This record gives structure tokens, C-alpha cells and sequence, in this order.
């Protein structure tokens, strides 16, 4: 039903938008009355680089799924790159993590189900990897769908963004940190780190080089066995294997028992978020 | 150095504003609705460093602002940054004036070290090529006089030193970090491309430099260059801080290689 | 900024011809009796305040051994050489740019309450022939509420640029903004004509008596017919014999920018 | 005997700006005066060409001339060294100047002016006692005169010159002649006669010259014909001033020429030299 909403919105121009509330801002189109999310990216790069980036950015039109954030368009204005997407009113899960402190386990199960289905969809249709799986890049609405966003779709834009924000927290797999072969197992590592981070609310153990050193030379932290059932620790220790050879692939995440029993549970996310806000 | 608000008119915006005050001036205004006292002491340190700098190769400080939002008044440079000349527009520079740029900015950093100033943020965006011939060094917001725990680094990771990155010392910032940053400026200056261009991961670059595995590649230096220049380039990028040469020897080497042209 | 240098500068030989030195690049050096000390501390006191792109950049001072003042080494020649020695074929846009740069430097100096008192084309240097540099602040001063109490000394310079009220010296302090305005008007005459004022006179005392009595003025008919009319009006009314009628420097900058933007 | 002149041929000895020098192949002592000019090159070539004019200027009352050349950005003028010094130095050393020496120097300057009139048709324009020199052998010569108008035009910028002995009629630009030099000679003779300006910015001196008459010497201190001589030399009207033929028949010049004065002996006693 969301497809026809883009159909009644034609050309998008910077003068037709207004300030409401890189950097991310919300925008609205006044006769339509819909809400759009604008991402602003600053780059000091060549004109030909900007045009091949925008030529790689059009691909997001055919990226259509209930597990992927919808897309409107992208253009150039005032020496800046503008990315227009459809707005999640619930925000990313990082902000509601700061709001609530901890998240009930079935909600993490539903998030895990959504992200693994999104990874399967992305690897089947475009054969590309996400590269940036962290709780700031995953979004929820007031309705209940959980979608991925800001994935590595444009290699030239990745080269442009390769040097910018400093990095306070890092969720990136070791095997790409040595510079070796990386695959979807990197995104699986990042997903496991994200879920344990929202499980306990803080990193359970410094400058960024110290985190890099701790990640490369030491095994990741593990949950106590006396608190939660052993199946969830089995989930996270299959997701936190250092060597990607025996680290679990998406097929035995699909036939894993915890994902099945979380799918069997009926968790109404919209009702709990409405109880959260009021 | 007090300037009241009503004489400075904020004409055009290119954060930074092109204003008019007894001439064209560049105004660095910090538009913060809630000024914390940390930004206050940072501003006081910045202006205290800027009052001690008077040299033709340094961007010239003229005044500051106190009320409304904090602002810094300096002269308006005509032209573009060395990053914009080298990686955005690709002006075809010839060899001679590239070594002229090198010796001029080396003179600027030598004067800063003589006046006991650590720039701490030496990179390509801080090099203004003023009417295409004169170099200016600016943005001393992180400049500090030597005389405690150092603040967290915030600049780009390319021009930092390995002992800056691993930061095992309380104050790893010194002359030799600026020397290595100048060496990276020389590296991009003689080649025209950013170092480690084959790596597109920020944390990978940070870790590979911090463990000392990665190094700049001198293979893209043309072989028609004199071997003293490539020897200087190899010497200024040396990892260990105690054998990196100081700026007067760098200037001596540059003038020695300049003198030999018939 | 302040503080003393050391023997890093070199002495080559123990009004000359060159006093150039070397201290992190090319620099310019100037040169125990009390009369030297008064002027020397006046020079350093006025030079600590000057930070502008049109003003010569003071670098440091030396008090030990001989008195010295170190400043940047400009590339090029003085304006007097450019008009009366080599006769460089300047275009009109260059001359108007020179005039507006000198006006802007004066506007900065007078807004920061400084009188050099001593304009001539000798003290104007063309840095790579593009950017003006105003220097030689030996006779500079700072105005104050007690500046009228002290009695000023003889300028003993060249009489072609001084004001009639200066050369009379009837008031205790004849110097003001308008004396510098008149000197800048003589500079405008030299830019727009190319020769020294009162060329038909070859006696300095003739000039002193004929100007100090208000009986002389530079000939305005030697201006070129293709000079701007507002430029002729400006150089005409900034050389008025009445002290009060001479316009201030903000008016001069406004007129110059108006005539620059008026030209198609 | 002196041929061409170059800078390397001169050896600096003493200062009299003036540096006492000598020419090493010849061995004679000269006086070399340096002036700084910021003038176009071809103009300085013309300055050399009509400073060659002084080759034909020879007289017992005019300073001898040897050569002129340009070197190191400085115009170099060379004249005969003549050791007794100017009347300003003699006035400072001796305090007063007696009246018979005044008659002798008046005769010397008037005969020099007549010689210049009859042989070169040019004028001095700068009569002041710094420009008249005295020799140990008693001869009184003249120098520093306006031989070439381009050099006046070039020097017309810097003079220092705190005082001025310039004629009144040459302050508003009227006709000028040797009468102005006669008037400045009157001021010089009165100046030394008393040893001071016997009455303070320079414009006030020009005002004082132009608007009100010059002072008188007292009759009790000098003979009456001396006051007659100076008051004929201090007439404001240019036509009423006596010309050279009138001063050569005045009573003071014939009594001074009739006087036999040991001027050389008195100046050698003043300077205290034994050759
Ligand atoms: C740490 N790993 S890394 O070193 O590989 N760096 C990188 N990682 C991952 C990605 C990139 C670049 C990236 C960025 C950041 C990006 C952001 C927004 C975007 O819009 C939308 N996206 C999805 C849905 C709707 C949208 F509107 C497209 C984007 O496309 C991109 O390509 C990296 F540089
Ligand atoms: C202030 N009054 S003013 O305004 O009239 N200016 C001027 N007055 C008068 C003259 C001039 C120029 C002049 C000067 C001063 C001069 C000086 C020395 C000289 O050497 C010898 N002289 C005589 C004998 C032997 C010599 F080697 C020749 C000179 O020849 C000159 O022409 C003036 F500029």
C-alpha cells in the first residue's frame, strides 16, 4: 500500500522542503502531508565521483521489502549530498535503549528474525553485504516493522566516506580488521555484538585503539549461565565465533531452534511501544 | 583586542562567514546555543596561542568576539585550500613551486616550533594557497604551548602518528608528530593522491597503522626526481620518534637541493 | 609578537643602502643616547598594535647592542620609484586599487586611533606590485586626551606632503586626521598625474611661504580627461585649505567603492 | 695633471657630507661631497654633462674644480681641498669677526660675483657663510653655486635648512637677479658682523623677511660707512638696491682695498697651525 504513496509524489526539490526538526533531519511535503527523512552527507570529492555516486544511488529504487527502509530519491544541492527516505516515527533502537535501559528478550528475538530475513533478502536479490550492522542503523516504527538502513550499496561512496567520523564504538568483525577475506559472516558478527549490547545495555568490559586490540587478541564476552536459559547463550556463542569458517551461516540460523520458538510466540510490538510512550 | 558587534557585518556564508570589517575578513563563529565552560577555556587557549603568532606564513589573527556566539576574526584568504587544489580540481603543478610550497610551510612550522607552538592538527585542509603563491597556516583551535591527561583525538586518522593512535603515553603529542604530519603532507604533495587509497575501511586503517604493519608506498614517486628528495621523504616518515629529523635540518636539506639547479 | 631576539640574525658590514637580514626567511632590519630611546619606544609601542594585511608586519625588537627593529622583507619597489624612477605604465584599475588599499589601511589606523603624520610615496611599498604595505612608523603617535598638552616637534621632512596648518605651526598640535587626509590627497595627485607637486617651482622656501599662506595649491588641470569625475572631485575636496571641510576616510572608502561599482 | 676620476682612486682621510680624500696616482688632497639623489638615469647623465661646465671656471676667488662622477647610487663631486674652513667654522672658533676682515671678504665676494657675471652669465643663488671658504694663504674663494638647472630641480626636495637667508622678492616669485645675492650678502655680513641673528620656526623667519624691514646696527660699535654699506645692501625695493658697479665705488670698498691687513697671519693664529 506504500507503493502508491510515492506515485502521488513527483519531482523533489530543495526549495519545496522546509526545516522542521553527517546529519539527519525530517522533511515534509505540504500538500501531500506525508513525512520524509532527509540524510545530509558532506564530501569534498570530484564532480565525476559525485555523478557516479548518484548513479549508484538510484539502485535503491528496486530495493523494496518490508524489512528494508523505503526510498524516495537523492540529489545534489549546496555542495552536499541529500538522501531522502521514508520516516520511522519510533526512531532507531539506540534511542529507545537509552530511554528504557534494557529490552525484553522476545523483542530481541523479533529483531533478530527481522535482521536475518533482511540479510537473506539482500544477499539473494543484490548479492551485497550490509557492512554497517549496528543498533543506530536499525529502525522501528509505531506499527511494529523493523527495517535495515544505511547499508554499503555504493563502493565509490564508501571510498568517499572511508575517512570522516572518528569512531567511539566499533561493531566490526576481526577478519576484516586484519584485512583478510570478509563475507556475510562479518555482518553476523556485528549482529551478535549488537544483540548482546542491547541485551545488557552497556559494553561489559578506553580509546578506540584499545577496543581494536581487545577485539583482535581476545575472545568476546559471554553471558552468565545461571541467569538465562542455555539456548540464548547457544545463540550468541554460535554468533560470536572468531573464525568465520565454523561461524554459523544463515541457513542454520534459519533452522536454529530459538528463532523458531520466537516465531511461534505472538509478540505485539505496537501495543508495548504505545504502553512505553503512553 | 576588543571588537563590538555593530562594526562587523556578516555578508555571505560559504560556522564560517565572509564578513566586512576594514576589508574582507573571514569570521569563524561558533554557533552554540548553550556554551559550556569547556568551550570557553578552549576559546581562551585558542586566542592566547593566536596572539603569539606574527609571521607571513601564518594566517593572520586580528580580533575576537565575546557576546552573542563566540567568533574569531581573521583575514579573508583568496583562493582555495591545498586539498581542494590537489584532490578536487587537480591543478597541474610543476616541480619547482611544489618544493617552494614545501619550504614555505616548513618555514612556518619551524617558526611555530621556535615560538614554542604545537599545531597538533597538521593536514591538507589547513593549507591555504593564497593567490597561488603564498601559503597560510590556520585553524589553531587545537594549538597548545608546552609547559595532565591529553584530550581525545578528533581529526582525521590519516595524518596522525602511530604513537598518537596507540596513545600509550599521557602526552604523546610533540615535535615529531607534527614532523610526521608534515611528512604525510609531503607525501600527498609529491604524488597527488591520498595515502592508503587501496583501503576503504576506517577502523582497518587505524588498527594497521597502530600495529605498525601499514606504511606509505613510495613507488608512485617518479624516478626523474633527485635521490636526495626521496631519501628525505623516506626519512620523514620513519615510525620511531627519536630519529625523525627536526625542521631546521629539513629546511637545510631543501635549500641545499634547491641551490644545485644550473 | 613582543620579546627580544638574539644573534640569530647576521651582521654583514660593521641612510645606507641595504639593511636586509635573515631570520626564518628574508626580513628587514632598521639600524644608547636618550633621544633615540624615545623614538624607539614610540616605534615599538605603535607597532605592537598593528595587525593588518595593508600594514607592514612588525616582527620583533632588539635592545642589546645597537637598537634594531626587525620586520618582513617586502618584494618589489617603493611607490616613489614606481612613479618617478622607472615610470611603470600602470592601468587605471591598478591605480584605483592602490588608492582604495591605502584608504583602507588609513581607515584601519584612524579607527584604531593612530597618526603616522608622515605620508609620502617613499613609505608606500608595492608587495609583488599587488598589495600595499605601509611602514616606517618612526614618527607615528597615539592620540589621547592629553595629546594637546604636549608640544609637537619639527617634522624636518619634505615639505611637499605637509599641510598648511602643519607648516605654519600656530596651534599647539596642528596634527589631526585631516592632515593625514591632505597628505593622502597629495598621494592621490601623484597617482593620478605622475609628477611631483609644484614642478614649476625649484625653491623649497618658495613652496613653504606660498603654501603656508594659502596662496598655492596643486594644479588640478593636469589630471587626465579620462580620469573619473568623482575621482577628480575626491582629490579636489580632500586638498581643501580649510581643515574642517576635508571629508573623513569612511566617506572616501564609500566614494571609491561607489565609483568602482559604477564602472561597467 | 689629474685625469679621469673613479671611486677606487680615492682614500678617505677625514670628515669636514664631506670626506677629505686624496688621489693615489697623483697624491694631492681634495674635498669630496656626497649627495643622495633619487633621479632618473638619463637626467643624471645630463647632470654629469653640465657639471663638466666648471672646467672653464677658473679665478682666484672661485673654488677650483677637478672632476665629477657617479658611483654606487651617489653623485660624487670633487673640488680642491682648501684647509682654512668656511666662515661658519671660523665664526664659531673666533667668536667675533673684525671690520677689516669684513671688508676683505666683501671685496672677495663682490669680485667673484662680477667675474661670474662677466664670464658665465649665471648666478650664485645661495649666499650664506657656509658656502664661502678661507685658505691658509689668505685667498677667499666661492663655491656651491647653481651651475645647471637640472641639478637645482633634482635637489629641490631636501635641504634640512632650519634657517633661510633667501631674498624677499624670491618668496612670491617675482623677477630675480644678482640683487638677491647682494641682499643675502648683506645678511651674511651683518650675521658675522655680530655673530648671531641679532634679534622660531622657519615659516616665521620667512614671514619676518617678507613683511617688515630688516634691523639696523648701532652706530657706536662700527664706523658709519659700514652701516651705510649694509643699509644700501638691505633695501627692500629691488630697483633701489645698489648694483655691483655702485658697491665697487662706495667709500667702504676703497678704504678696505687701501687697508693692508695680515689676514693670513690672523687666521693662522686663530687655527693655531705651523704648516
Ligand atoms: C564500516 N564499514 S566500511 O568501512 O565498509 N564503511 C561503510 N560501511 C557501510 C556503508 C557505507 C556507505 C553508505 C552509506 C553510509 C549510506 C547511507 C544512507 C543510504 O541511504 C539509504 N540506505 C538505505 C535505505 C534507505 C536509504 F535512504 C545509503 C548509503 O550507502 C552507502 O553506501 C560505508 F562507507
Ligand atoms: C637652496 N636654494 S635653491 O632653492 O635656489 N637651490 C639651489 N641653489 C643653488 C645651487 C643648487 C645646486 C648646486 C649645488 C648645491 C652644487 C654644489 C657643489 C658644486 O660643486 C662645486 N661648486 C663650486 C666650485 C667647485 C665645485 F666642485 C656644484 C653645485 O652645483 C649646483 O648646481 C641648488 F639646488
Amino acid at each position: 500500500a506504500f507503493l502508491t504513496q510515492k506515485q502521488k509524489v513527483g519531482e523533489l526539490k530543495d526549495d519545496d522542503f522546509e526545516k522542521i526538526s553527517g546529519v539527519v533531519f525530517k522533511v515534509s511535503h505540504k500538500p501531500s502531508g506525508l513525512v520524509m527523512a532527509r540524510k545530509l552527507i558532506h564530501l569534498e570529492i570530484k564532480p565525476a565521483i559525485r555523478n557516479q555516486i548518484i548513479r549508484e544511488l538510484q539502485v535503491l529504487h528496486e530495493c523494496n521489502s518490508p524489512y528494508i527502509v523505503g526510498f524516495y530519491g537523492a540529489f545534489y544541492s549546496d555542495g552536499e549530498i541529500s538522501i531522502c527516505m521514508e520516516h520511522m516515527d519510533g526512531g532507531s533502537l539506540d534511542q529507545v535503549l537509552k530511554k528504557a535501559g534494557r529490552i525484553p528478550e522476545q523483542i530481541l528475538g523479533k529483531v533478530s528474525i527481522a535482521v536475518i530475513k533482511g540479510l537473506t533478502y539482500l544477499r539473494e536479490k543484490h548479492k551485497i553485504m550490509h557492512r554497517d550492522v549496528k543498533p543506530s542503523n536499525i529502525l522501528v516504527n509505531s506499527r511494529g516493522e523493523i527495517k535495515l538502513c544505511d547499508f554499503g550499496v555504493s563502493g565509490q561512496l564508501i571510498d568517499a566516506m572511508a575517512n570522516a567520523f572518528v569512531g567511539t564504538r566499533s561493531y566490526m568483525s576481526p577478519e576484516r580488521l586484519q584485512g583478510t577475506h570478509y563475507s556475510v559472516q562479518s555482518d553476523i558478527w556485528s549482529m551478535g555484538l549488537s544483540l548482546v549490547e542491547m541485551a545488557v545495555g552497556r559494553y561489559p568490559i578506553m580509546a578506540i585503539f584499545e577496543l581494536l586490540d581487545y577485539i583482535v587478541n581476545e575472545p568476546p564476552p559471554k553471558l552468565p549461565s545461571g541467569v538465562f536459559s542455555l539456548e540464548f547463550q547457544d545463540f550468541v556463542n554460535k554468533c560470536l565465533i572468531k573464525n568465520p569458517a565454523e561461524r554459523a551461516d544463515l541457513k542454520q540460523l534459519m533452522v536454529h531452534a530459538f528463532i523458531k520458538r520466537s516465531d511461534a510466540e505472538e509478540v505485539d510490538f505496537a501495543g508495548w511501544l504505545c504502553s512505553t510512550i503512553g | 583586542w576588543e571588537i563590538e558587534a555593530s562594526e562587523v557585518m556578516l555578508s555571505t556564508r560559504i560556522t564560517v562567514y565572509k564578513g566586512k570589517w576594514h576589508g574582507d575578513v573571514a569570521v569563524k563563529i561558533l554557533k552554540v546555543v548553550d556554551p559550556t565552560p569547556e568551550q570557553f577555556q578552549a576559546f581562551r587557549n585558542e586566542v592566547a596561542v593566536l596572539r603569539k603568532t606574527r609571521h607571513v606564513n601564518i594566517l593572520l589573527f586580528m580580533g575576537y568576539m565575546t557576546k552573542d556566539n563566540l567568533a574569531i576574526v581573521t583575514q579573508w584568504c583568496e583562493g582555495s585550500s591545498l586539498y581542494k587544489h590537489l584532490h578536487v580540481q587537480e591543478t597541474k603543478f610543476q616541480m619547482f613551486q611544489l618544493i617552494d610550497i614545501a619550504r614555505q610551510t616548513a618555514q612556518g612550522m619551524d617558526y611555530l616550533h621556535a615560538k614554542n607552538i604545537i599545531h597538533r592538527d597538521m593536514k591538507s585542509n589547513n593549507i591555504f594557497l593564497h593567490e597561488g603563491l603564498t601559503v597560510k597556516i590556520g585553524d589553531f583551535g587545537l594549538a597548545t604551548v608546552k609547559s595532565q591527561q591529553v584530550e581525545q583525538p578528533t581529526g582525521s586518522v590519516l595524518w596522525m602518528a602511530p604513537e598518537v593512535i596507540r596513545m600509550q603515553d599521557n602526552n604523546p603529542f610533540s615535535f615529531q608528530s607534527d614532523v610526521y604530519s608534515y611528512g604525510i603532507v609531503l607525501y600527498e604533495l609529491m604524488t597527488g593522491e591520498l595515502p592508503y587509497s587501496h583501503i576503504n575501511n576506517r577502523d582497518q586503517i587505524i588498527f594497521m597503522v597502530g600495529r605498525g604493519y601499514a606504511s606509505p608506498d613510495l613507488s608512485k614517486l617518479y624516478k626523474n626526481c633527485p635521490k636526495a628528495m626521496k631519501r628525505l621523504v623516506a626519512d620523514c616518515v620513519k615510525k620511531v620518534k627519536e630519529e625523525r629529523p627536526l625542521f631546521p635540518q629539513i629546511l637545510s636539506s631543501i635549500e641545499l637541493l634547491q641551490h644545485s639547479l644550473p
